[PDB]
């Protein structure tokens, strides 16, 4: 009926690093069906997800 | 004036017949006694099956806004010797111990009549303290030892360090997420070989202990891989001493079996329980779910969540494989959006590996986990349970494993931001350089996304198959799906794991208060308020978790765990008494 | 004589494909 | 016009006191399983959701896998009519 | 595989195809305790609801299958619900059975389950059972299959084989809902006019007591019990779902064998499935003080409510704490017949 | 000591007038949710039971598929 | 079966810890600075660490077992090498005593329970929450009367 509580994951990667190749694969997403916070978190899961993928590929 | 002697051998012309195993008899006259017992117990009599999925709303809800702690009567019995179990003022304990292999309970009137109902006692541990005490144990494992020539490859030295090791308060966490991560698969282990091997070395030289023994999965790894010179040697001893601890127990295990069969399978799985398949690891990675259905004649029934899958034609219904992470690049996103986009509670599908093809047919883990963990290091370590989004989110969103421009080689302690991960590898204090913990992360692409519990219900050997209620045939088991079983916590550890891993109570071994009141602030108020809980023998668990009645290991062998000085002696004596009480068990006993 | 090979390789791999669309759909629910 | 008693113990007649014609009640027992049937009662009503919604999930996904077969089937028609 | 050849010559008389199956004894166990029973045929209707003769099934248990993945018991269903050419098949449509040893048990199959798993499977001389004879011959693993079963989420075995022409036609049959709609919907109708029953006699009368069965109180109970604690009195009613196990048909089921007392008996709140059609008995040597003792130790239980009906058309529903409200039992008898028909003969 | 009242015909229930109104209004709340939720479960073994019916007319299909 | 984690010579370290008449009066100030909880505690980690490290070696005995608290910290919040490994190891083998005394105290108080509560406080005097360490640094008071 619930999940643990979030991690802390201070600050913003994307508000840090705009020389990442798995930056164009990150705007495939929609705000406007979801409040901010939750689009963020999913942004967030979104995020580290590509960050897999190119650790994966690489 | 002859010296005849009476072996046991020649009393099996008594002790083998089904009028000593059936409890029939004994119900007829129990359920038409004129006054029963008053004292009825409602806590662990039926193992209630749940509606949702999750195990987190399980525990919490479980320990939230409780005040009631009751106990079970087998619990009762083993806390007193055997002076005062015969004194006439526990008659109502006595009430109900009148036959060894059945320890009868009388449940509630909730219908109309309360029915006492037997359970038949599996294994020969089960017998309470009072009626067996513990220097016994000990004893007939002394009488083990000497009877099938057992060769223990482990000195007092392997033994004492696991032992401090599952007592050490500052246990590194980040351990945890490397198990977690990983969790069990080879092509996955190979990634991070320049992850572990760092880790258990900067372990070893930090604290003088060996890591990662609380998982099979991990130490039969570094038996496999990792021995060439990537550890220092002494702490690979123990991992290689340790490992073969399992194969030379399992050995004797044989030896005492002998080479008889009957129709055409071996007799082994009804004289030991750590031989018999049908019983399982209570940690599950890869699957074993429909390997047992291949291989029972025993028909069982793995509940997951009240779906029943007692069929072996329907396995990818309810579980599917993972594979290798090779074929699964296809399917990437589409598993993505189903971690995202998928309801997990009401959600019965199993996220498992494929069936590992080893000749042990399952027994070393078994071993492992059932008679080496629990007495070496006392039954103090609880089975917890993982998110892996939360986990994925700590190792990706840090800095220098997302920029890809952050170079290999560097140490990631310096320019890692102020997250979890730092307050993770802060207390920790391992300098794990970032690249290993790319792959770390990458890990993700096949990782599950909740450690399920899963309630599997074996029925009995056909030997002691003698009950009447056909509710009572079988002996279910819990087995923590995917998550990992572990250690105490710190407070500063669990202050910054507490949005990472949630305990689970699931077993009698591994259902502990002592390291459930550190890494869950629920039951830290359930034993603030109850002290006389923190037993592991006493310790209430959820039933719709953990049915202490329908269960394999009862609290005698809780009882023996925790008080057994770990050692060689105790080691042999836990693994004698997991012989059963059938009557080829009394057969190949009587023969040694 | 080359049609009756491409055209039944592609149809069995639309033949195991319904298959792992229905496979799909009990992933589901 | 009820009478207030401490004890008795072992009638014949229907209508007397006894041990055997006092009702065994617990209040915390039954309190306790009241309050956890309460929340069982309670989550037993928030189930009847959102079948509609998983139902249109899957009549759309019924109507896309349809429209793989509706895509073969005449790709199949075709490739077997130029043999003349 | 004994059953199937031995009511294939028996019921074939009331039956023009029968059916072989087996039923595990894992999905069965909680249909009756300790296996018990050792059948009766009813196929009731989805949409043609109406009333159908019996018909016998002969089980035989503790017997297994050819298979050793599983070993459960042996059992056959009738099928003549197809009107006619049997060549239309009705979709959901249910079978049920009284399996039986000394009447215990209930099961419920759909045709559906039936027939998609039987297409998925594949200077005289002495008479000889050619359908033994037949039979016989087959003897091999592919002619049992798994099938799972909507009542109950459990695979029950169903065995075909192609053996003649009354099973050959069988496979091929195929056709173009509401079948365990009504009987709930009925038990709840029946449920909900005796709760008016009661409300309309507790309204007639002061809001209050008469105690038929005597047993002493506490002076907490108006606290341990709350100020209209009615919460089982009120959620009585969700808790029915047997009827034919209940105590409420074994009223009308005793009409026509004299009249003794029926008891539906459940927890104050979800302490367990407890008790279904019970018999207070004044017929042996207990005699009307050993029925007295019986109801007293029925009004003493603290926890659980009571549901008392007679067979002469009564009711009562007897609190725990001893007091009672009564309540009538009359009802339409073409309901009667109904249910009477759906028992066993009018 | 405990005082308990003694069992005679004219000991009257707690007098409820309110009880019961509402209280079989509310059961049939809960007893439609439960006829529903297990209206649902019976709908989801029977289209799991009619779905491999066409994937079995659909291998029956593909015998023509061999000799073609 | 109260298994002893401490040794011989754990006894023999804080024996003559106590005996030692050159105790360095600087962890008395510092005890008096960093009293009771631990966020006060965690910014003066580099400092205990330091001058524990530092009296490992001018003597061989350890320091700060003059207050549990110290120890409650050491054993849960240090380890992380920056304390000697010969130091860390008796801190921890003091509280794996303590833990192992409390769970002998449990077993001898055994299962029994009246009034919905256990007899420890009973059977035994330093099981009863109503006895009270005399080094206080937390509202143990207001806590108390709540619960006797």
């Amino acid at each position: 009926a619930r999940r643990l509580p979030k991690p802390t994951l201070q600050g913003r990667l994307e508000a840090d690093f705009p020389d990442s190749p798995l930056l164009p694969k990150f705007q495939e997403l929609n705000q406007n069906n979801l409040p901010n916070d939750v689009f963020r978190e999913a942004q967030r899961s979104y995020l580290v997800f590509l960050t897999s993928q190119f650790c994966y590929e690489e | 004036n002859l010296l005849l002697a009476f072996n046991l051998q020649n009393a099996l012309k008594v002790l083998c017949h089904p009028r000593l195993h059936t409890p029939a008899h004994t119900l007829n006259s129990l359920n038409a006694a004129p006054a029963p017992r008053d004292r009825r117990e409602t806590y662990s009599l039926q193992h209630r099956r749940p509606n949702h999925m999750n195990v987190l709303v399980i525990v919490d809800e479980f320990y939230d806004n409780k005040y009631a702690a009751p106990v079970t009567d087998i619990a009762l019995k083993c806390g007193l010797p055997t002076e005062d179990f015969l004194h006439p003022s526990n008659y109502d304990l006595l009430r109900l111990e009148l036959h060894p292999l059945y320890d009868i309970y009388i449940g509630r009137d909730a219908g109309e009549r309360a029915r006492h109902r037997a359970v038949h006692r599996l294994m020969v541990g089960n017998l309470p303290t009072p009626l067996a005490p513990a220097a016994f144990q000990e004893a007939r494992g002394q009488q083990f030892e000497t009877a099938t020539s057992l060769a223990h490859v482990v000195d007092q030295a392997v033994i004492e360090t696991v032992q401090d090791t599952a007592y050490d308060t500052a246990y590194p966490a980040f351990f945890y997420v490397v198990e977690a991560m990983i969790h069990g698969f080879e092509e996955k282990f190979v990634m991070n070989v320049p992850l572990v091997s760092l880790c258990i070395n900067t372990y070893w030289e930090r604290s003088g202990r060996l890591a990662f023994v609380n998982s099979f999965s991990m130490i039969k790894f570094i038996c496999r891989h990792l021995g060439n010179n990537a550890i220092s040697k002494e702490a690979y001893s123990m991992y290689r001493k340790i490992y073969g601890e399992l194969i030379a127990l399992e050995q004797a295990l044989m030896r005492l079996a002998g080479s008889d069969v009957v129709g055409d399978e071996s007799v082994g799985q009804y004289v030991c329980a750590l031989l018999d398949p049908n019983l399982l690891p209570p940690v599950a990675y890869t699957d074993i779910f429909t390997h047992l259905l291949t291989v029972s004649d025993r028909a069982p029934q793995i509940i997951i969540g009240n779906e029943v899958y007692a069929d072996t034609l329907a396995a990818p219904q309810f579980i599917e494989r993972v594979g290798n992470m090779d074929e699964m690049a296809a399917q990437f996103v589409a598993l993505y959006g189903y971690r995202v986009n998928g309801d997990h509670d009401h959600d019965f599908r199993l996220h498992l590996g494929p069936y590992v093809d080893e000749g042990h047919a399952d027994v070393l883990e078994k071993i492992f986990y059932y008679v080496f963990l629990p007495t070496c290091t006392n039954a103090h370590m609880c089975g917890l349970g993982v998110d892996f989004q939360h986990v994925a989110q700590t190792l990706a969103y840090n800095g220098p494993a997302f920029s890809h421009h952050f170079t290999r080689d560097e140490d990631i302690l310096d320019n890692l931001e102020n997250g979890t991960l730092r307050d993770l590898l802060e207390i920790s204090d391992l300098r794990p350089t970032v690249g290993m913990i790319r792959d770390l992360s990458a890990s993700f692409m096949t990782c599950p996304t909740f450690t399920r519990a899963v309630r599997v219900s074996v029925d009995n050997d056909v030997t002691q198959q003698l009950a009447p209620n056909p509710a009572d045939k079988r002996t279910e088991q819990t087995v923590l799906v995917n998550g990992l079983v572990a250690f105490a916590f710190s407070e500063r550890t669990r202050a910054v794991t507490q949005c990472l891993f949630h305990a689970i109570p699931f077993h009698m071994f591994y259902g502990d208060p002592r390291v459930a009141a550190t890494m869950h602030q629920d039951v830290a108020t359930f034993v603030m308020r109850n002290p006389q809980q923190r037993a592991v023998e006493a310790f209430n668990r959820p039933e719709q978790l953990f049915a202490e009645y329908r269960e394999w290991h009862r609290s005698p062998m809780g009882k023996y765990a925790a008080e057994c000085l770990p050692s060689l002696v105790s080691i042999s004596g836990m693994t004698a008494m997991h012989i059963k009480m059938s009557p080829m068990a009394y057969i190949a006993q009587a023969k040694l | 004589r080359f049609v009756s090979q491409l055209r039944r390789k592609l149809e069995r791999s639309t033949h195991r494909l319904i298959a792992d669309l229905e496979r799909l759909k009990f992933l589901y629910l | 016009d009820p009478a207030r008693l401490p004890r008795d113990t072992g009638p014949e007649l229907m209508w007397a006191p006894s041990l055997r014609n006092s009702l065994r009640v617990s209040p915390e027992a039954l309190e306790l399983a009241e309050r956890e049937a309460e929340r069982a009662r309670s989550e037993r009503w928030d189930r009847c959701a959102q079948v509609l919604k998983n139902r249109l999930l899957r009549v759309e996904l019924d109507g896309i896998m349809r429209d793989h077969l509706a895509r073969a089937e005449e790709i199949r028609q075709d490739l077997d009519a130029v043999v003349a | 595989m004994d059953v199937h050849i031995d009511n294939q010559v028996l019921s074939g008389l009331g039956t023009p195809l029968l059916v072989h199956l087996f039923v595990p004894d894992t999905v069965m166990a909680e249909l009756c305790p300790n296996r018990v029973p050792n059948a009766w045929c009813q196929t009731l209707f989805s949409d043609r609801t109406g009333l159908t003769r019996v018909c016998r099934v002969f089980a035989a248990r503790g017997m297994l299958p050819g298979r050793p993945s599983h070993r459960g018991t042996f059992t056959s269903v009738p099928v003549y619900c197809d009107e006619g050419l049997p060549e239309l098949y009705n979709p959901f449509h249910v079978a049920a059975l009284r399996f039986y040893d000394e009447l215990v048990g209930e099961l419920q199959i759909y045709y559906l389950s039936l027939f998609e798993g039987a297409k998925r499977a594949l200077l005289s001389r002495v008479p000889v059972s050619f359908s033994k004879t037949r039979r016989a011959i087959r003897e091999s693993r592919a002619l049992v299959r798994g099938i799972a079963h909507i009542f109950s989420p459990h695979a029950l075995y169903v065995v075909t084989y192609p053996e003649l022409s009354a099973q050959g036609r069988l496979h091929r049959m195929t056709a173009v809902l509401g079948a365990p709609e009504r009987e709930f919907r009925f038990l709840i109708s029946v449920a909900l006019r005796i709760s008016a029953s009661f409300r309309e006699k507790l309204a007639m009368q002061a809001w209050t007591a008469q105690q038929e069965i005597p047993v002493v109180i506490p002076t907490s109970y108006s606290r341990i019990y709350k100020n209209s604690d009615l919460i089982r009195e009120a959620f009585f009613t969700v808790q029915t779902r047997v009827s034919w196990e209940s105590c409420w048909v074994k009223a009308t089921i005793s009409n026509a064998p004299d009249a003794c007392l029926w008891i539906d008996s459940h927890p104050l709140y979800e302490e367990g499935a407890s008790a279904w059609g019970k018999v207070i008995d004044s017929r042996p040597p207990g005699g009307l003080v050993g029925a007295a003792s019986q109801l007293v130790a029925l009004g003493t239980d603290g926890h659980c409510v009571h549901l008392a009906t007679t067979s002469d058309g009564q009711a009562f529903l007897v609190l725990p704490g001893g007091f009672v409200i009564k309540g009538q039992l009359a009802l339409t008898p073409e309901e009667r017949g109904y249910i009477l028909a759906r028992h066993g003969i009018r």
